[PDB]
């Protein structure tokens, strides 16, 4: 099992020049790295339902990311995503959150995005 | 209501209303303060029967004195021997006594302005 590529997303890069010379490997062009990132649920939720957690994930790099998208809730570990965006590609996330009870709840992910959840 | 927490707005928001929702006053602005004013306006104008409010509030009850050098300060409670008092609680402004703006004010001129724009491409 452990030696064979099974049918999941996968991305790959290299670099290649045509030069008289043989230039330096650890040396590299300089391009940004960061991908546009938008959260939104709904601000609440009666005791029982089922809250909706959707993340857009833009990439408008020269290169293909490969991510693991973290949801936590009140600071502990709820579910993980992994994802592969292509250069000039959106990417859309619904994660299911169940069992909150009464009161108000954080949600927050590992890409920088936060928010207050009410729980009637 | 005076204050409310989010989820009371959304709570309003959840049942046919006759009656628009109006928040005579919120946000208090005591000293550095103004903090999730977006997150408040953000729900305002998504859900229906909610129609804004009241920041709490304009200018610093702060009076004009001098100390023993003659250096001007802004005194409040319990800064002219008067006894019970309860101190800087008439300092709950966006702007000081002499109306010079606290920064707070800027993050309201944002989240009040009248003109969205989003970014297609
Ligand atoms: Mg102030």
């Amino acid at each position: 099992l452990e030696y064979r590529l099974l049918p999941k997303p996968y991305r790959f890069s290299f670099r290649m020049r045509i030069s008289e010379e043989i230039p330096s490997w650890r040396v590299l062009a300089a391009i940004p790295e960061t991908l546009h990132v938008e959260m939104s649920s709904e601000d609440v939720i009666r005791e029982g339902d089922t809250l909706r957690v959707k993340f857009s994930l833009l990439n408008d790099t020269p290169l293909s990311k490969e991510k693991q998208v973290v949801l936590f809730v009140d600071g502990n570990e709820y579910s993980v995503r992994r994802v592969v965006i292509p250069p000039f590609k959106k990417e859309e996330l619904v994660f299911k959150v169940e069992g909150l009870k009464k009161g108000e709840h954080l949600i927050h992910t590992n890409l920088n995005t936060r928010k207050t959840i009410y729980v009637r | 209501l005076m204050y409310p927490k989010m989820d009371i707005l959304l709570e309003y928001a959840s049942k046919k209303r006759e009656k628009p929702f109006i928040m005579c006053e919120y946000a208090h602005a005591m000293g550095n303060s103004v903090g999730n004013l977006k997150d408040y306006w953000d729900v305002i104008e998504k859900y229906p029967y909610l129609h804004g409010g009241c920041i709490w509030d304009w200018v610093d009850q702060g009076i004009r004195k001098k100390d023993e050098n003659g250096r001007e300060f802004w005194a409040y409670g319990g800064d002219f021997g008067d006894t019970p008092n309860d101190g800087n609680f008439c300092i709950n402004g966006v702007v000081l006594p002499d109306r010079t703006p606290e920064p707070e004010l800027y993050e309201v001129k944002k989240v009040y302005q009248n003109v969205k724009i989003r970014q297609v491409s």
